[PDB]
This record gives structure tokens, C-alpha cells and sequence, in this order.
């Protein structure tokens, strides 16, 4: 069974066909006007013709900020991407924040492609080289062999020096993928099985498929994968590559001309029918933790017709911007990145609202609750904070378990409040008591 | 049938595959000749620095190249 | 200046044994390096780079298996071979079966109507360490009676697979005590068949019968009540006869869980 | 004598919390005493940390300095085990120049998650009766032996190759990996021939296995999540588990790895067993640190965390505001607070009691009187180092008891902090700096 | 339709400066809408760009936000075409840490400055249905071409070349008279009859020895990074760009003075141009103050809203935000406030390009909205208004969808005053 | 010295071969004991980088210092006083001639504190330039 | 053992030197071949810290890139 966490509750927006929102539905109760905003959002990525559009969500703490965001994610699907991020990420050792941030905007462009790949399986019966001067191996010859048939082959070097790699010999069981010159040697084949008493070769059945097989597949990838793969290459064969991969691999500040090469190849694939675009959505809760140079990065990233939607989250107020030393602004974010955001507003709950999220959150952890002490936690929630009450409900019905009860009552709710204390209570002690 | 299928073994309807990787092959870039040619100088304005070599670290050493000196 | 303290996975082992346990992460995508391409490539870049490859290349010979052997991307995981028996619960109980018939120092003969499960059985076995021979329909008879043959006269062989639609002529004496049958076929014919080589396995020795049923599926529905019976006129009838031949409370007997 | 690398610390009397089986806590046992309901509390919080349902609970233990929250954090690691992990550190020491703070901060919360993985493998395991090796492509056979069979084997090439290179002969104890073919030496249970010169060693001997030679056993092997990030970061990664050359683990490989993990779960492989961050001196952190955290605590591999501090209305490092404990009011809401109270005249008499035990010091009544009396009015750290300064100062004299002329002339020799910022002050123009 | 990667965004309708041919701008043209002036002004930097003479010439574009001044760059951008550099970044991006902020202006002055090439080939051609070839090596290359067949005689020391790198029957390849590099072109219908993404062409034609002429662009950049390394090609795209030694440069500028001057090379003068210019420092500025007195330097257009407002690294405060010592070094562009009219085409052309029909009474309130709130709000409503019209099955956008939209989504005005009305319950004021 | 460069093959040899991979080269005019004084002017440029990191060379680390990433180090003392005195013995002998140049520190005031003191010592220098 | 090459003679040529004819000669030998001779080595000592600091850390003497 999954481990339940704060946010594991939360299975969409509970909106109706007509897109207003249901009162409780999906995990999520009240918050009416923003789930409904975020449902326009939905609808808003689903149609993929936008770029850069952005959005805020404004609130005070513990208002289901990060709920919502999450419920748009469940709403989405696992095919749409969805690249969570907190803007304390940005501030690298490695590479500089807007190098962060801009690859953090290529992760959240999906790209769905066609692979066609070549491969070949068989025991190799035998394995020759051809050799001469232009001193040099021209091509190695190698035979393989399956249930269906046999075939020889003549393949590159490369592929023979990855044979004397897996340390392939006749009779053994390889798959080589050509498209990359990837081999792999199985083990031997279950023929040869009965020849000793004690070996320490590994046996394998012998292929039953063709000698050479075509086969077509789907890959997900993202643009930021495509960036890596051709700015740090990996693939290659010849020996500067190799030496290069001995250094230490770090983050590189990637060039605008790599990331326009490969918009310019994604579109010849998608022109060609290979591939399938699938635009996504960033995520940046706390985006007040980001600096003046990130918030402006974002004046150009957010205009671009290639970026993702972006998804913004705070709970500050009229706070100073970090970088600028004495400029206020609203939710510690600038006047001017403000302008090109729409802003979804949350609320704060009522007690009956906070009841019922008491209820979903205990009914969630697998915890039984009578009727005296889910008021009395939402009295509790009501005094200092939901998520205090929330984390009540655990420690509860631990305590109810060593008194034997199956279920939390009052009492075990006035133990764990006396035990735990909240923030306001602490602080109440460190002001007054002192 | 297909159900008895599922019953001896799923994979005889779904086999499993090998994860694999997207071989997207090299981007190709291209540029003039005269580009390689720059810093190249020609023979008789150029190289022959090697007097000033501190760093070659030759056969044998002073205590020995003095007598060779003089 | 020299310990153990590379024993980083507990329980000793080397450290190569817990890496090759846990390495299964492959690139998204691989690429290889870009090509900087002209039309006309000048004498001089092209020599410097031929004398500094070959350079490279024979000087690291020595070291060269090792080090493109370090070097080297992951790019194929293939499944493990554990999710062969892990995905069937007729080969887990199957795994207990023949490890019991190993340790009484027993043989068996393990029949399938499939091939292909034949090809899925050849792995579980080698999974096993256990060594086998195969009949199917594919062998020649000539290859069918020398192989048979060779399981009878060897006791190095553990067992022996075969397939129940060839069965074929020829087959005089088995040398083996136990037989498994993997699943059961629709028609008649090839149960009389198996009942038949249940009995004309040999008086010589005592024998033992294992038949593997999924339960709670129609495995079972077919093998306690009996529900063949009903269906078994298909067979020798064809379809063209009666498209609706099985009754809507047969339809409800066979297809129905508890 | 024999003084192994662990001598006696800070908490080495600390054994356990002296817990009942109900979570009642015991007013004196295994090492701790008083703090009953801060004991009660972490009892209830080792609880949810064993039944590992709940994902990313963090508790914060808050009061006065030398009140026992590290004491109650040890006993929580005590009476956890080494079984679960464990992962403690200071707030100081994420702020690497290998890795950003974030990067730190993930590393940590993955240490403290364990993987269980479980596989099958088959052995074979007796006493070598017989080996030979026709060399000139190589022949050879082997014998192995158990107390109930024998069974004589034609070997391949490859494990005459294994055979010789680890020098196996006969009368060893040995087993042989079926699946590769690895070889390990247990031992010899017949000795070497006396005849033979020099290679004398005289070694210890081992009983011959039980049983069958082949059996089929199950094993299991403990990583932390941040090992297989480690080793699946690069090639050759596994170096920096040593050398912490770790810096910024790329995002996609945690992604895959913990999807991965989580079908491993599902396929029976592995078991997630979650354990616990500790972090003493949070207040160490900065505002981006604890902007990590919020959003850490919400995964569902996040593990328990626990924190200590002092402070009460404090800044917040790396900003000018000011809030409880030196933490934003964003994660303290998100957490339950501990509260250590200080302590009474019966309980440093009996934490100094307690403390004499682990050291070996006999002390008089008196003495301990005069003891108890010096921890009330300066500290009960100073109280606590002043024993060992007795226990010599007795010793030197050839004394068997530490008596309280001794206590005095430590308490003479040693100052407090408050006698010497008092002779401090008397030399203010003296000192430097002020 | 198909995704293609570029999608609608923020300047996706303006498609250049919508100016005739005496440089006078027309009220709409080219998705531009007003800022009469400084689109006047823009096509005259435009002709000085394109004419080449003068270097390092610097320009401001300077207004409140919402003004177009992005517009008017992107504008200056398209119409300015591809053949042309045009490097644009943010004042941001120079803060590296593989490189110092200097290096960092250094090749952003250098990326947008071009040298064009011209290179002449002799290339071979014909259709691989069939290859006589052995391989010391012997071979006639039996190829076909529509014109006459491509048997030709081969010399016997690199036939080995032709059948190094796969050359199978079934394709079509091409040839160098002076390289000898070899090429295919893959599984062609009239060759591989008897593969997905080949070239499915026919024969090929020509008189097999045709002649080609091909034009390379290469930045100063490019042959600054090409040069300073053995591989420092992969530098461009992986980034892992150095501090450049200035021993490099100036001998890349001699070089490239010598092409010039002896005809084998031709210097193509661009734009950078870097928005949000208050982010640069005194350092930064100090640079760019002798940067710009280079011939080898381009044309530079910043943006930077500001009033008189700090400069970054000091505490002294200065016009736009940026020291006086280098405003008197450029010329300064204002852009002013929208009118009614002006927002309204604005709004018209945003809903043409997002493919939105809205009333004329929408459009009469979307125009209040925008001037009491932002015209980039009232943008943004477009599209909300428009999922919203199509969640019940409208065809056009009405008052009641905007009015809807404008009740879920709200702007910085109404926010503010929502945040001050729970004051205590917001964070760190 | 034992350089040694084919510069290609003659162009008399037009039909010796139907391709070709490199160009053909006429015949040189003059005397083939070609022979004449040139001059180059140097500075650090291939005196002091020149000796920090080896170019060329033919062992396993030169070579892979060859596709090492550039980067500037921090010259000791040492090496330049070394460097100047080869180059005063070469001067002596004759065969080079020292030119002292400028530097042109424009916007002087962006530098440091700390660049201003050092600045000092690099001015009292007696092989310091104007 | 550690040969090394210190220079030759080319005796089809006498008594010339720094002009085109003998100049590659160097030197002649002068005394029997046992020459025992003390040779003093002036060092700092953290000439000896960077040397003793890496495989070839001598280049580091030059570069300064200690």
C-alpha cells in the first residue's frame, strides 16, 4: 500500500459538466470561485494553441494553494506534462537561475515520437574479421542464429570492438540494437547446458524470433532531454568522446543556438509525422523566494511563443522584493511581472468547511472518528490552524490504539493537544512566559 | 481461449519489451572552410618559439649541459 | 592507508555486486556529438587531428578495454527474469513442484498445448538451473524419437517438455516417474489422448499425475464440474451447424466468478 | 584497558526514552529521567515513525538550553534501532561549495529512506574432497562433500579459472554463486600437510556444511535512496558515496528512480522502510532552506523529521524579520512543537547520579549535595564536567571516594561563564575588542 | 491543426514596422498599432542597421509599461529578416558563473556581428541501383543519372572509399571532384523497389559534374570558439564557453579585416539588443561605454521603463536607471500611453490571431477594462472568454462571458485591496 | 630542424588518377635553397602562456591536455623572472630587440581598492610598462 | 643505468664551430669516465610542498595552478 501525504486526498477539481464547482467533490470543499478559475485553466491547456500564458495563486497560508495546482495536475492525466518546482531551486552552484529556470520551461514540453529500431538477436555461430590497408578492420563477419532461421551479417567496427567488450564468443546469445550500436550478451545458449556438471556461464534460451527484427515504438521524451542529450553527447563512438566523458559531468549553461537546432528538428518531425507535440505546465510554488534578475528573466521567457503555461503560487503581502533592498510590492513579487498574470484568489475556510476537510483527511488515513471529537478538532482548527488540527488525527488514534479502542474519542484529542502544542500557543509562551 | 491465454501466462497476450532509449543522431553543423584557417599565419612570419621553452624538460640537465655550454 | 571499508552494501560483498543490483537508470535519449562539416577542410586542422587520434588510440591500447568499458552509457534494461515466474501463479506453484521432485530425485514430463509457452517454460526453467529437452511440432519426427531417446538415456536431463498436439507415434518407454500437465485442452479428442498416455506411461514403475488449474477462473469451472462435457460437440460439429449451441445457462455457468 | 573508538560522549548514558508499554514514561530508566512529557510525546512520534504510514510529519523540540532536546533525540535513535535509519546532522552543514543548499537538503531527506530489496540465488556450499586440473582448453573435477552427501563435478573452463585464481584446494570450505560462479572461502576443515615447509600457518578450523550441496536461499540487501541516486547519477558514481563528489544530481534520475522503486514495491522486490531526519540547530537555515522544506514535507517518500532549537523571538537568517524560534510562521503551522521544561533539584541529582555510573566515579553524599547545588546555580553541563575533574583530582591523592574539598578545588580551578564574564569585566580595559 | 513547437504568444501579431516607403507609419499595418513616433524613429535606426557604415550606435526605448517598446523590437526584428543578426537577451542572463559579466557582453557584441562567405564545389551525382565494385580496390561506378548514366572510371587507391561507410544497391548518393567525401541520400522509390523518413526523390539529373555555389554565415563568435580549442565547436552548444583570451580576438579581427579587404570575405553588421536594461551594473555600463567604440561593433537597443531610479552595484540614483556617462552615448525613444481607439485595434488584432469572435459590446467593454485596468489583462481575457463561450456552446464572445471572466480572474488592483482587507493573514508587509 | 610537409602532389600529373581527395601544387620559381630574414614581435602572448601549460608534446598528458578546457592561471613570479632572463641573454646575443608599449586603463575608477595598492608595486617595477 | 645523450662529434670535420660546417658538434670527452663530481641543488621549500603535491605537480611550479 502507497504512503498517504498531505496532499494524497486530492483526486481533481469536482467541477460538474458545466464547469461550476461542486460543493465537495474529488477531495477538494469550498474554494468554489478558484476551483472554478483553475478549470478554466484546465481547458486552457488542453487546447495546446498558447504560449507563456501565466498564472498566480494569491491567499493566505493554508487556503489549498498547492492543492489546487496538484487537483489541475489530476485533472490533466499523466499525459500532459507537469514539472513541480519551488524557487529555491534556482540558485545553483552549478549554472546561473535563469539557466534553471529555462530548463526547467523545456521540461514541461512533451514531445511523443516514432522510433524506428533495428535489431539483431541470434547465437552467434561463428565470427570472422576482415582486415587490410587502405592494418585495419574494414568490417567483422558474424553469424547468428534462432529457431526461425539463420543469416549472415558483415557490421562496423564499432559494433565488433562493443563485441569484444561483452567478451562474445561462438555459441553465446547477444541483442545488438543498430541505431545506437548498444550489445548486450544475454548468456549462453541452453544448448550447451548439459555439457558440464559445473559452469559459471549463465544459460539462456536460444531466440525464437527472426535473425533481424523491425520494430516501431513510442518514446516520451522532453525538449530539455533533447538539450542535454546533444549538449553533453554520450552517444558516440569515437575516442575524444571517450575522453570527454572521463571528466566529472556538471550542468552547463546551455546556448540559444542548441535549443534552436532542435526546434528547428522537432518541427521537421512533426511536419514529417513522426512526432506529436504535448506543451505542459510549469508549477513554481513560492515564487517570492525568487530574486529581481529571475523575476525579470521572466519579462522575456513568458513572451516567448515556445514556453509552456506557468503556474505561480504566494502568501506574502506587501513584502520586499529579494535583490532590491528597499522596493515593497505586492505578494514579494514586481509590479511589472504582476501585469502579465492573472490572479486566482483563495479564501480562507469556515469551521464547517474545516470539519468536513478533518473528516476527508481522517476518512483518508484510515482512521475512525465519532462526532465529539471532530467537532472539538474543529474547534481546535477554528483556534489556532487546519493543519494543526489535521495532525492530530494520527498521533490520536495511536494512543487510542494502546488503550485498546478502535476509534479516536474526545479524551485521546485532549491528550495529543496537551502533548503537541501550535505555533501561536509556543510563541504565547515565549512572549508571556518567557 | 483468450482467457485461458491470461490464465497459463500474461505474457503470451502483453510481453513485456525493452526500455530503450531515442537515438536522435548528430545535428550536422556546418561552416566554411576559412574559419579552421584563422590563426594560421604563414611560415615565414611564424613559430620557432622554442628558444623560449623553459618547459621542455629535455635528456639530461644543467649540471651536466654546462660542460656542453662551455 | 588500506582496509575494508569498501564494503559500502553490508553483509560483505564486493562493491560491484550491489552497484550491478540497483544500475537499471538509462538516458531519455542518447545523442552523438555534433559534426562541424566544410565543404573543403583545410591540410593543416585535418592533420593535427589525424596525428592527435592516433595518438590518443595507441597510447591508450593498454588501457583501452577498461576504459571504454567505464566510459560507456546504459541504454537497454530488459525485464528481469524473476517477473517470469513473479506474473504466472501456475510457475510459482510449479517452482515448488519441481524444486520437491528435485529433492526426492524425481523426473517429470511437463506438457502444454501452446508452443509458446513452451518458448516462456524454456526460460523459467533456465531461471531454475534446470536442464531440459523440448518436442514440439516443429521436430521432425526422426528428431522427435533421437531426442526422446536422449532424455531417456542421460539422467543428466531434469525433464523433458513437449507439446500435447505432438504427440506423434514412436515413443516406446519414458523414463520418468511423474508427469505435469499445464493446462487442458477444449477437445475431447486430446484429453482421451492425455488419459490414454496416463495409463501407456508403464506398469513398470508407480507413476504420479499433476494437472495445474487457475483457481477461481474458468480453469477450474472447466476441470471440477466438468463443463466440457457440454461443450464438446463443437469439436467434430464446426461452428456452421448452430451458431447458438451453448445455452444461455451454460454461457452463465462457465463465465461466472465467486 | 582495550579503549575502543567509542569512549564516552556527551550521551553515552543514554540508552533508550524508559518508556511502559502504554507510552508512560518512567520517572528513571535507561538513562533518561525526567521530561515526562516531552518523553510521552517522542514516544508517540517513535510510534508513527514504526508504523510508517504517514509520510513527511515534522515535529520541532523546543525549550532552554541544556533541557534535554538532543538527550530525547538520541533516545528516540536508541530505542528506533539501526534497522531503520537514522540520519542526524547540523543546520550547518548544508551549506556545501559542492552543492546548493537545496541539493544538500534532498541528499539528507534521502538518506533517511531505505529500499529492502530481496532476491533469490542458488549456492552450491561443502567441503572440497577432491580437486583436479589437467592444464596443458584447460580439464578438469572437482569433489564436494556434505556431513550428508558427496557428489563429484566435471567443470568448465571458466570455473577452473575462478578455482585457480582464487587457489582452491582440498580439505577448504567454500561456496560457489550458481548464477556467476563467484567463489568464497569459509574456511578448511582438514590441515594443511606438515610435511610441507615455510606455509605453516597454524589458522583456525570450521565444521563441515549440513544438508544438500545445492540449496536455494533468500537474501536481502538494505540501500538508502540516496546510494542508487549516487550510482545511477554517472558513470563511476559510486566513488562520491565515498568522496562526496555528489554535486547536483540531476532531477530526471530521481524521477526514474523512484518510479522504479515504487514497481519494484508493487512487483515484490523491494520494501520502502522509512526512517527519520534529525537536524539540531535548525536555526542555522535559511528562509530558502526552510521555502525547501515546505515543499519536501509534501512528497510521499518524504521521511519523519525532527528538529531542535532555543531560540525564542529571532531572526531569520539570510532576512531582517523576526519570527518564533528563528523559523517562518510557513513551516512551523506545517509541524507539532515538544516542549522541555527545565529541571529540578531531584532530577539533576539524579542525572548527575546516572552520569557518575557511566563514567565509574564513586561519590559521597555530601559531595553529591555540594554537586547538585553548583548544577542549580551555574549549569548542568558544568555540573556534569566537574565530575571527571574530581574523579582525577581524587585519583591523584590516591583517594578511593570523590569527596567535596575535591569538587571545590575543580569548581576553584574551572570557571563558569558567569564568573568569568564577571573577571572579565574586572580586566574589561585588558581584553580586546569589546 | 497540427502543434507545431511555436505556438500564439505575447508578440506573435506584429509581423513588422507598418511604415511605407518614406518611413511615415499607417494607424495598422503589420500588427502594429500607434506609437506613430517611435515606429518612425525605429525605421530609422532600421535604415541605418541595414546600411552598415556606422558602428557601435546605441539606442533607448524608453515608457511606462504596456507601451509596445518589446513590441517595437520584436517589429524591428521581423522586419529586419533572417539575413541579418539579431541577438536579443536579458539584462539578466549576463550574470554567469562559467563566465565574467565582460565576456558575457563581450560575445553577445560578437554573435551579432556576421561574416558571409561564399565557397565554390564540384560535386558528382547519380542513382546506386547497382554497385561493380570490389575492394587495393577496382570499380566503374555503375550509377544511373536521367540525362546519361554515371559509368565513369575510378582511380584504384580509395575505391574503398566508396564502399566504406554502407553504400548499398537501392539508393541515390552524390560526390566530390576534390574532396572525395561521399554522401546518400537513402531508400529512393526508383532505386529501392523491388524505408520511412528517406529521400523519396526520383533519379537525379543533371550533367552528373554540376557546379554549386553555398553562402555560410558565421558570427565572430562562432569563429572566436571554433579556434580557442581542439573540439571548441561543442562549446557553442553545450555553453562551456571559457573567458575567451583576447590574444583569440584580435587575431580573428585581423584575419577577418585581411578577408574583407582581399575580397574572400564580406562583414554582415547586426543588432543586440537587450530588454530590461536596469538589471546591468556599473561595471556592465562602464563596459559597454568602450565596448560601443569599436568598428567592429554593432548596432545596440536597450529597453528600461524606470523614472530616476537606482543604479545596480551603487547607491546613486540616475534617469532610467542607468548611469549618465552612457545616455549621453545614445539616442532616446519615448513611447507613450495608449488611446481608446488604439487599445481597441489592439484588442481586434489579438482576437484575429487567437481566432476569436467576440460583439461589439464585448469589445466596447474589454476597451473600458483595458484602460482601467492594463491592456495586458484585457488580452488575457480574450482567451478565458473565449473557453468560457466555448464551455456552452457559443460562437461568439458576449458581455456576460467577459463579465464572468473577469469576476473568476482579477487583476493587481483588486487583488491589493482583497490582501489589505486581511492584512494579518498575509505575510512579512 | 626535421620538418618535413608534403605540399602536394605536382600538377603535371592532371590524368594520373579520375578523383582526388587533396589538391594538386604547382612547381615553386627561384633557387630551391630558399632563404631570407624575417621578424616577429611577441609579448606574453607565447613567452609566459606559452610555458604555464605545454602545447604539444607527445605523452599521454599533453595529448589530453590538447581537449582540456582553457583556462587562465595565476603566473608565478618565478616564471617571469625566468623568461626575462632568457630574454636579456637573447637580447645580448642580438638577435632581439625590446619595444616597451602602453597600457590604457579607460574608466580607471571601476577598479578596487585592492587593485589601486597593487597597482603601486606594479608601477615602482623597473621593467614595468608606460 | 638511465642513458642519455649529450652530444657526437662528426669527425669527418676539425676545428670549426658556430658556422655551416660542424655545427652540430657539442662537445669531446676530456678525463677518464669515472667522473665522481658533487653537484648542489638550490631549492625552496615550497618548490618541494608542489612537487611532492601531485604526479606532475612541477607544471603546477609554472602555472602557479596549485
Amino acid at each position: 500500500t502507497q504512503r498517504i501525504a498531505s496532499h494524497s486526498h486530492v483526486k481533481g477539481l469536482g467541477l460538474d459538466e458545466s464547469g461550476l464547482a461542486k460543493q465537495a467533490a474529488s477531495g477538494l470543499v469550498g474554494q468554489e470561485n478558484a476551483r472554478e478559475a483553475c478549470g478554466v485553466i484546465v481547458e486552457l491547456i488542453k487546447s495546446k494553441k498558447m504560449a507563456g500564458r501565466a498564472v498566480l495563486l494569491a491567499g493566505p497560508p493554508g487556503t489549498g494553494k498547492t492543492a489546487l495546482a496538484l487537483a489541475i495536475a489530476q485533472e490533466l492525466g499523466s499525459k500532459v506534462p507537469f514539472c513541480p518546482m519551488v524557487g529555491s531551486e534556482v540558485y545553483s552552484t552549478e549554472i546561473k537561475k535563469t539557466e534553471v529556470l529555462m530548463e526547467n520551461f523545456r521540461r514541461a514540453i512533451g514531445l511523443r515520437i516514432k522510433e524506428t529500431k533495428e535489431v539483431y538477436e541470434g547465437e552467434v555461430t561463428e565470427l570472422t574479421p576482415c582486415e587490410t590497408e587502405n592494418k585495419t578492420i574494414s568490417h567483422v563477419i558474424i553469424g547468428l542464429k534462432t529457431a526461425k532461421g539463420t543469416k549472415q551479417l558483415k557490421l562496423d567496427p564499432s559494433i565488433f570492438e562493443s563485441l569484444q567488450k561483452e567478451r562474445v564468443e561462438a555459441g553465446d546469445v547477444i541483442y545488438i540494437e543498430a541505431n545506437s550500436g548498444a550489445v548486450k550478451r544475454q548468456g549462453r545458449c541452453d544448448t550447451y547446458a548439459t555439457e558440464f556438471d559445473l559452469e559459471a556461464e549463465e544459460y539462456v534460451p536460444l531466440p525464437k524470433g527472426d535473425v533481424h527484427k523491425k520494430k516501431e515504438i513510442i518514446q516520451d521524451v522532453t525538449l530539455h532531454d533533447l538539450d542535454v542529450a546533444n549538449a553533453r553527447p554520450q552517444g558516440g563512438q569515437d575516442i575524444l568522446s571517450m575522453m570527454g566523458q572521463l571528466m566529472k559531468p556538471k550542468k552547463t549553461e546551455i546556448t540559444d543556438k542548441l535549443r534552436g537546432e532542435i526546434n528547428k528538428v522537432v518541427n521537421k518531425y512533426i511536419d514529417q509525422g513522426i512526432a506529436e507535440l504535448v506543451p505542459g505546465v510549469l508549477f513554481v510554488d513560492e515564487v517570492h523566494m525568487l530574486d529581481i534578475e529571475c523575476f525579470t528573466y521572466l519579462h522575456r521567457a513568458l513572451e516567448s511563443s515556445i514556453a509552456p503555461i506557468v503556474i505561480f503560487a504566494s502568501n506574502r503581502g506587501n513584502c520586499v522584493i529579494r535583490g532590491t533592498e528597499d522596493i515593497t510590492s505586492p505578494h514579494g513579487i514586481p509590479l511589472d511581472l504582476l501585469d502579465r498574470v492573472m490572479i486566482i484568489r483563495t479564501m480562507l475556510y469556515t469551521p464547517q468547511e474545516m470539519k468536513q476537510i478533518i473528516k476527508i483527511r481522517a476518512q483518508t488515513e484510515g482512521i475512525n472518528i465519532s462526532e465529539e471529537a471532530l467537532n472539538h478538532l474543529g474547534e481546535i482548527g477554528t483556534k489556532t490552524t487546519l493543519r494543526y488540527s489535521v495532525q492530530l488525527l494520527t498521533p490520536a488514534n495511536l494512543l487510542a490504539k494502546i488503550n485498546g479502542k478502535d476509534s479516536i474519542e474526545k479524551e485521546h484529542v485532549e491528550e495529543i493537544s496537551e502533548l503537541f502544542y501550535d505555533a501561536k500557543s509556543s510563541a504565547k509562551i515565549l512572549a508571556d512566559q518567557q | 481461449v483468450r482467457l485461458q491465454r491470461i490464465c497459463n501466462h500474461p505474457g503470451l497476450v502483453e510481453p513485456r519489451h525493452p526500455g530503450s532509449s531515442y537515438v536522435a543522431g548528430p545535428l550536422e553543423y556546418p561552416s566554411a572552410s576559412l574559419i579552421l584557417k584563422a590563426l594560421e599565419r604563414d611560415f615565414w612570419k611564424e613559430a620557432d618559439l622554442s628558444m623560449f621553452d623553459l618547459i621542455g624538460l629535455e635528456n639530461k640537465i644543467t649540471r651536466h649541459e654546462a660542460e656542453l655550454l662551455s | 592507508p588500506s582496509e575494508l571499508m569498501l564494503t559500502l552494501c553490508r553483509c560483505g560483498e564486493s562493491l560491484q555486486d550491489v552497484i550491478d543490483r540497483v544500475a537499471f537508470v538509462i538516458p531519455p535519449v542518447v545523442a552523438a556529438p555534433p559534426s562541424l562539416r566544410v565543404p573543403r577542410p583545410p591540410p593543416l586542422y585535418s592533420h593535427r587531428m589525424r596525428i592527435l587520434r592516433q595518438g590518443l588510440r595507441e597510447h591508450a591500447a593498454p588501457y583501452f578495454q577498461q576504459l571504454r568499458q567505464t566510459t560507456a552509457p546504459r541504454l537497454l534494461q530488459f525485464p528481469e527474469l524473476r517477473l517470469v515466474q513473479f506474473d504466472s501463479g501456475k510457475l510459482e506453484a510449479l517452482a515448488i513442484l519441481l524444486q520437491k521432485l528435485k529433492s526426492e530425485g524425481r523426473r517429470v514430463l511437463i506438457l502444454s498445448q501452446m508452443i509458446l509457452m513452451l518458448d516462456i517454460l524454456e526460460m523459467f526453467l533456465n531461471f531454475h538451473y534446470l536442464t531440459y529437452v523440448r518436442i514440439d511440432e516443429n521436430a521432425s519426427s526422426e528428431q522427435r524419437q533421437e531426442l526422446m531417446r536422449s532424455f531417456n538415456r542421460d539422467r543428466r536431463i531434469f525433464c523433458a517438455i513437449l507439446s500435447t498436439h505432438s504427440r506423434t507415434t514412436g515413443i516406446n518407454l519414458v523414463e520418468a516417474d511423474t508427469v505435469v500437465f499445464y493446462d487442458n485442452d477444449l477437445n475431447p479428442v486430446m484429453d482421451a489422448k492425455a488419459q490414454e498416455w496416463c495409463d501407456r506411461i508403464g506398469r513398470c514403475k508407480d507413476i504420479h499425475i499433476y494437472r495445474l488449474v487457475s483457481g477461481n477462473s474458468i480453469e477450474e469451472k472447466l476441470l471440477k464440474n466438468g463443463t466440457k462435457d457440454l461443450i464438446r460437440e463443437v469439436a467434430a460439429q464446426g461452428n456452421d451447424y448452430s451458431m447458438a449451441f451453448l445455452t444461455q445457462r451454460t454461457i452463465q455457468e462457465l463465465f461466472e466468478v465467486y | 584497558d582495550v579503549t575502543r573508538i567509542e569512549r564516552i560522549g556527551a550521551h553515552s548514558h543514554i540508552r533508550g526514552l524508559g518508556l511502559d508499554d502504554a507510552l508512560e514514561p518512567r520517572q528513571a530508566s535507561q538513562g533518561m529521567v525526567g521530561q515526562l512529557a516531552a518523553r510521552r510525546a517522542a514516544g508517540v512520534v517513535l510510534e508513527m515513525i514504526r508504523e510508517g504510514k504517514i509520510a513527511g510529519r515534522a515535529v520541532l523540540i523546543a525549550g532552554q538550553p541544556g533541557t534535554g532536546k538532543t538527550a530525547i533525540a538520541m533516545g528516540m535513535a536508541q530505542a528506533l534501532g539501526p534497522d531503520t535509519p537514522f540520519t542526524a546532522i547540523a543546520g550547518s552543514e548544508i551549506f556545501s561549495l559542492e552543492m546548493s543548499k537545496t541539493e544538500a537538503l534532498t541528499q539528507a531527506f534521502r538518506r533517511s529512506i531505505g529500499v529492502r530489496i530481496k532476491e533469490e540465488t542458488e549456492i552450491i556450499e561443502g567441503e572440497v574432497v577432491e580437486i583436479q586440473i589437467d592444464r596443458p582448453s584447460k580439464v578438469g573435477k572437482l569433489t564436494l562433500k556434505t556431513t550428508e552427501m558427496e557428489t563429484i563435478y566435471d567443470l568448465g573452463t571458466k570455473m577452473i579459472e575462478s578455482l585457480t585464481k582464487d587457489k582452491v584446494q582440498a580439505g577448504d570450505v567454500i561456496t560457489i554463486d550458481k548464477a556467476t560462479g563467484k567463489i568464497s572461502k569459509l574456511g578448511r576443515s582438514f590441515t594443511r600437510a606438515r610435511d610441507y615447509d615455510a606455509m605453516g600457518s597454524q589458522t583456525k578450523f570450521v565444521q563441515c556444511p549440513d544438508g544438500e550441496l545445492q540449496k536455494r536461499k533468500e537474501v536481502v540487501h538494505t540501500v538508502s535512496l540516496h546510494e542508487i541516486d549516487v550510482i545511477n547519477s554517472r558513470t563511476q558514481g559510486f566513488l562520491a558515496l565515498f568522496s562526496g563528489d555528489t554535486g547536483e544530481i540531476k532531477s530526471e534520475v530521481r524521477e526514474q528512480i523512484n518510479a522504479k522503486v515504487a514497481e519494484w514495491r508493487e512487483e515484490g522486490k523491494a520494501e520502502i522502510i522509512p526512517g527519520v531526519l534529525f537536524i539540531d540547530e535548525v536555526h542555522m537555515l535559511d528562509i530558502e532552506s526552510f521555502s525547501f522544506l515546505n515543499r519536501a514535507l509534501e512528497s510521499d517518500m518524504a521521511p519523519v523529521l525532527i528538529m531542535a532549537t532555543n531560540r525564542g523571538i529571532t531572526r531569520i537568517r539570510g532576512t531582517s524579520y523576526q519570527s518564533p524560534h528563528g523559523i517562518p510562521i510557513d513551516l512551523l503551522d506545517r509541524l507539532l512543537i515538544v516542549s522541555t521544561t527545565p529541571y529540578s533539584e531531584k532530577d539533576t541529582k539524579q542525572i548527575l547520579r546516572i552520569r557518575c555510573e557511566e563514567e565509574d566515579v564513586e561519590m559521597s553524599e555530601d559531595a553529591y549535595t555540594v554537586l547538585t547545588r553548583i548544577g542549580l546555580e551555574t549549569s548542568l553541563r558544568y555540573a556534569i564536567q566537574l565530575i571527571t575533574a574530581a574523579s582525577l583530582v581524587c585519583r591523584k591523592r590516591k583517594g578511593t571516594e570523590v569527596q567535596v574539598d575535591d569538587i571545590k578545588r575543580v569548581y576553584s580551578l574551572f570557571l563558569d561563564e558567569s564568573r568569568s564574564t564577571q573577571y572579565m569585566k574586572e580586566y574589561q580595559d585588558a581584553f580586546l575588542f569589546n
